[PDB]
């Protein structure tokens, strides 16, 4: 126990204090877990069990009654503070947020879950960070060491070396919560085992770019950031790669009543740099742009000023030149021109014509191309019809919606080209063998007013969890098949990917969507009117919503891994829609400026062409995560979960709400789920009979006598033949034999 | 996978994808075939040119429309027009590829019947479906009300649509389209000194028609204009020089849409057909198809028909209602985009006609609740 240096304690409690702390009272009748009113589940104990009456007495002095059937065990004292929540000899939702929660007041920060590693942020400065565990750590197996993402690090490091494959590490947790840090301990404990400084220095421009305000974060990333880490065929650091992934377009154009644009908008916004105000006609007042001024105009978040400058000073740090930065900038400038642009229809016609001129002016003078010959690619569209081109007709709302769907394009753009550039600058010329990538993406998150937006993520988180789902099957289909003993052979994905099919499918939800910003007359009611008619009862998952303490409003609800989800439907039609403008953009290939690199060239004999028309936001998204799961599916994955105590940065005081709000929404409770089905208490026969052999006092034919004089049912226990498998109660039933046996 | 949209017209073929914004293949729907001998051996001459490569052997073949008014007369000229549509314009095999045809309304039965099954026993596509022109019209505008006025190369109708109801005892076709304007227009120069007769020439004269013609606002004040000034002449360039020059003759080829008694038709124009749909049709709607006159079809595509059309039915209906004709600027393709926003609709994808149920059901099928 000295071989884990100062860290020692932290890492691992002694064998010597784990005794000192199982000699401690605790009934297994009537010390059980209750619900809660201020919380879900507290500490209390039962005077008796008089019919449909109990009365709790808690820790607070309360004497509260609950109902006989939302009543279960507390875990056993020889049990807690396990390791691996797998193990535990009761599964339960509140078990295991208990288990944690004295685990994170006693300190101990990293926990195994079976196949997962969760991580709680301590807030103060540990030795569990000097390297001389990290250097120590090198020889020690993963089955015995105690949990820390470093033996996780090594353990896919050397499932990379033994299988020659790349592998994929799933940090999954909120930004603000120690992502970042957690990353980096990670990439430092890569060079440890052998360009962390490039990857920090770049961060702030990402962090510019794909960053915005939401209501549970005000540093919330928007993007799939996830950083390929490259090796060589002698397993030595090579170099490192970057992918973006699922980058929010709605951003750009609409915001929520509670939320902000991207960070970038705010940070030019700042004054401390007059001469980008003056040189890209910005006036101070935030108002004054209608693609920003609907969010959240300014909130206490950051220093925007000083972020402005430290993305300024990583830029200039950067391979790129100043010439390069000041494109940037009035690139984005542009794209907030475009939200003031104002048309009319004509006199006696259909036709849209504009009235304002100015901002067009201002906004052609900056990307370069002519005011009037914007205006006229943006009024008239011209088309090809087999060999001739003719005008297309547009009225305000075509005009409006091809104007937001050209500024998402040319930031998304933008922002694409800004990731290359950066992987240009950390490129390094070291042949490139298999990778270990870490991936950042958004959260499950829920709201009250979920959206269009949440709709996406929660379909993405959907098919992560599946996938980590069917990993975890066919990880318990190996140990079933080294253990010989193979049973239920039922996979463990599609009970999940049922709700999947009312996404994506045909007749799904988005389906529906793009069917309805299709259809010429099509209303929100509509939309709504045919969800229902096409799915109501038909379906599984799909149900009515649910209106609960006067909630704004819900249209319909459904279900997933992380419970039932409320949507509302206003506004998704007109969010939707995609229209790019094909002149407009053929005008940006013809720029003077950098514009005509970000819009290089976009848009017989079996042509998979969809116009420029029938695009919308969820078909290209479901095209993105088709292609993020192919990048995904072929390396052996990791996870690591990473969950705040509370949101006050006071240290050892958690929040059970918070702390359940993150075990749902991350899937823990899934995983658990799933173990729950099968043998989750899994024990050699040793240990067994060195625990349990006073029961019967004298390898098969013992075990069994004693099991046939333990009154064991046959499918309660599975007996294996370096291992026998028990449950829940059958733990229970054996502890209460081996207390009375005392 | 994905759907053609194949809108045969009578006139033009157009085809392309379901999805696209316009179709990748125009072209005439004309077969022609040689009627002089040929005297170099060896050059291996073939026997039937298709498409818009007819036209470029134009003054060796003679032309033939496989399809007369909405009717298809010629059954393997019809063939070989799809053939070339879709071997060697689009590209595709149609063994795996659904196809949406289009076909006017008032046709006879036949005509469906024997279409599909070419198209599922000579071409062996998976699915396919028969739309009306107007529908897809009326999609492609972004309505879903509003009486449509189709006016193509063989027929012009007019469809009254409610709230996405077809008023079928309302809808009016007639048989005076751009065919009829263009022998009209070779009738009436030769009145001036030029002689058009061959088929070869025919085209010539859909060129000049296209390229000068115009609707008068006011007839008579147009004719008295002509009579006493000289600036409505225009000159146009045959395709061995020699000039021509056109007056009142501009203004007086498409006339015949809104006077069909100068080809000696009885009906009445079109501004009058639209008036008496809209006035077989219910009261309660007429507001609404006042309001929402939608024209598509390459013969709603002179200068000033939108202006006459508004000035003859306004002076039609009742003077408190407000008369609006819709004209966008793609008119000519309005009912093969409507086509591919239909075709790519997900409700749309258990209308199909499959192949199943044709070997089940016989051509029969067509005119069954898969329409
Ligand atoms: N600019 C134009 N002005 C007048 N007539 C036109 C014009 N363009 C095309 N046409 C006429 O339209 C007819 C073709 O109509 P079209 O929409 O192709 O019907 P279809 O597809 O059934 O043939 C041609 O006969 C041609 O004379």
């Amino acid at each position: 126990m000295a071989v884990f240096g100062a860290a020692a304690p932290y890492l691992r409690k002694s064998e010597k204090e784990r005794l000192e702390a199982q000699t401690r009272p605790f009934d297994l009748k009537k010390d059980v877990f209750v619900p809660d009113d201020k919380q879900e589940f507290v500490k209390a104990k039962i005077v008796s069990r008089e019919g449909g009456k109990v009365t709790a007495e808690t820790e607070y002095g309360k004497t509260v009654t609950v109902k006989e059937d939302q009543v279960m065990q507390q875990n056993p004292p020889k049990f807690d503070k396990i390791e691996d929540m797998a193990m535990l000899t009761f599964l339960h939702e509140p078990a295991v947020l208990y288990n944690l929660k004295d685990r994170y007041g006693s300190w101990m920060i990293y926990t195994y879950s079976g196949l997962f590693c969760v991580t709680v942020n301590p807030y103060k400065w540990l030795p569990v960070y000097t390297p001389e565990v990290v250097a120590a750590y090198r020889g020690k197996k993963r089955s015995e060491a105690p949990p820390h993402i470093f033996s996780i690090s090594d353990n896919a490091y050397q499932y990379m070396l033994t299988d020659r494959e790349n592998q994929s590490i799933l940090i999954t947790g909120e930004s603000g919560a120690g992502k970042t840090v957690n990353t980096k301990r990670v990439i430092q404990y890569f060079a440890v085992i052998a360009l962390e400084d490039q990857i920090i220095q770049a961060n702030p421009a990402l962090e510019a770019f794909g960053n915005a305000k939401t209501v549970r974060n005000d540093n919330s990333s928007r993007f799939g950031k996830f950083i390929r880490i490259h090796f060589g065929a002698t397993g030595k650091l090579a170099s490192a790669d970057i992918e973006t992934y699922l980058l929010e377009k709605s951003r750009v154009i609409f915001q929520l009543k509670a939320e902000r644009d991207y960070h970038i908008f705010y940070q030019i916004l700042s004054n401390k740099k007059p001469e980008l105000l003056d040189m890209l006609l910005i006036t101070n007042n935030p108002y004054d742009y209608a693609f920003i001024s609907q969010g959240e105009t300014t909130v206490a978040s950051i220093d925007d000023a000083e972020e402005l400058m430290a993305t300024d000073n990583a830029f200039d740090v950067l391979g790129f030149t100043s010439e390069e930065k000041n494109s940037m900038y009035k690139l984005t400038g542009a794209i907030m021109h475009f939200g003031n642009m104002k048309f009319k229809l004509k006199q006696r016609e259909e036709q849209a014509e504009p009235d304002g001129t100015e901002e067009a002016d201002k906004s052609a003078y900056l990307m370069g191309l002519n005011s009037a010959d914007l205006l006229k690619g943006l009024c008239h569209p011209r088309v090809k019809v087999g060999n001739e081109y003719v005008t297309k007709g547009q009225n305000v709302q075509q005009v409006i919606y091809a104007t937001g769907a050209l500024a998402k394009a040319v930031y998304e753009r933008m922002f694409n080209w800004m990731v290359t550039r950066i992987n240009a600058t950390l490129e390094t010329k070291q042949p490139r063998q298999y990778f270990i990538g870490v991936l950042d993406i958004a959260g499950f998150e829920i709201f009250d007013f979920n959206s269009f937006e949440q709709l996406c993520i929660n379909f993405t988180n959907e098919k992560l969890q599946q996938f980590f789902n069917h990993h975890m099957f066919v990880l318990e289909q190996e140990e079933y098949k080294k253990e010989g003993i193979e049973w239920t052979f039922i996979d463990f994905g599609m009970d999940l990917q049922a709700c999947i099919d009312l996404i994506e499918k045909p007749m799904g939800i988005m389906s529906i969507l793009e069917e309805e910003c299709m259809f010429p007359k099509a209303t929100d009611m509509t939309f709504k009117a045919k969800l229902f008619d096409n799915h109501l009862g038909k379906s599984a998952n799909f149900q009515k919503p649910r209106n609960i303490k006067g909630k704004p409003e819900a249209h319909f609800s459904l279900i997933h891994y992380a419970g039932i989800v409320d949507y509302n439907i206003i506004g998704w039609l007109q969010k939707n829609k995609d229209p790019l403008n094909e002149t407009v953009v053929g005008l940006y290939q013809k720029s003077s400026l950098k514009l005509l690199s970000t819009l290089f060239a976009n848009y017989g004999k079996g042509k998979a062409k969809k116009g420029s028309s029938f695009q919308t936001v969820s078909a290209l998204h479901r095209e993105n995560l088709n292609k993020l799961m192919t990048n995904l599916r072929s390396t052996h994955p990791h996870f690591v979960r990473c969950i705040i105590p509370n949101e006050t940065k006071s240290p050892g005081v958690m929040d059970n709400p918070l702390v359940m709000h993150q075990l749902r929404c991350n899937g823990v409770l899934e995983g658990i789920r799933i173990c729950r089905k099968g043998f989750p208490n899994r024990i050699l026969y040793g240990d067994f009979r060195q625990r349990y052999r006073i029961l019967n006092p004298a390898s098969r034919k013992g075990a069994e006598k004693l099991l046939s004089s333990l009154d064991i049912d046959h499918n309660q226990y599975k007996f294996g033949h370096t291992k026998v498998f028990f449950k829940a109660g059958l733990l229970g039933l054996l502890e209460e034999m081996r207390d009375e046996r005392l | 996978t994905t759907a053609l949209v194949c809108d045969n017209g009578s006139g033009l073929v157009k085809a392309g994808f379901a999805g696209d914004d316009a179709p990748r293949a125009v072209f005439p729907s004309i077969v022609g075939r040689p009627r002089h001998q040929g005297v170099m051996v060896g050059m291996g001459q073939k026997d039937s040119y298709v498409g818009d490569e007819a036209q470029s052997k134009r003054g060796i073949l003679t032309l033939k429309y496989p399809i007369e008014h909405g009717i298809i007369t010629n059954w393997d000229d019809m063939e070989k027009i799809w053939h070339h549509t879709f071997y060697n314009e689009l590209r595709v095999a149609p063994e795996e590829h659904p196809t949406l045809l289009t076909e006017a309304p008032l046709n006879p039965k036949a005509n469906r019947e024997k279409m599909t099954q070419i198209m599922f026993e000579t071409f062996n596509v998976p699915a396919m479906y028969v739309a009306i022109q107007a529908v897809l019209s009326l999609y492609a505008s972004g309505r879903t009300t509003g009486i449509v006025l189709d006016s193509g190369d063989g027929v012009t109708h007019n469809v009254p649509i409610y709230e996405g109801y077809a008023l079928p005892h309302a809808i009016m076709r007639l048989d005076l389209a751009g065919r009829d304007l263009t022998d009209y227009l070779m009738k009436i120069l030769t009145e001036r000194g030029y002689s058009f007769v061959t088929t070869a020439e025919r085209e010539i004269v859909r060129d000049i028609k296209e390229k000068l013609c115009y609707v008068a606002l006011d007839f008579e004040n147009e004719m008295a204009t002509a009579a006493s000034s000289s600036s409505l002449e225009k000159s146009y360039e045959l395709p061995d020089g020699q000039v021509i020059t056109i007056g009142n003759e501009r203004f007086r080829c498409p006339e015949t849409l809104f006077q069909p008694s100068f080809i000696g038709m009885e009906s009445a124009g079109i501004h009058e057909t639209t008036y008496n749909s809209i006035m077989k049709c219910d009261i309660d709607i007429r507001k609404d198809l006042y309001a929402n006159n939608v024209l598509s079809g390459g013969t709603t595509m002179y200068p000033g028909i939108a202006d006459r059309m508004q000035k003859e039915i306004t002076a039609l209906a009742p003077s408190t209602m407000k008369i609006k004709i819709i004209a966008p600027p793609e008119r000519k393709y309005s009912v093969w985009i409507g086509g591919s926003i239909l075709a790519s609709l997900s409700t749309f994808q258990q209308m199909w006609i499959s192949k199943q149920e044709y070997d089940e059901a016989g051509p029969s099928i067509v005119h069954r609740k898969c329409f």
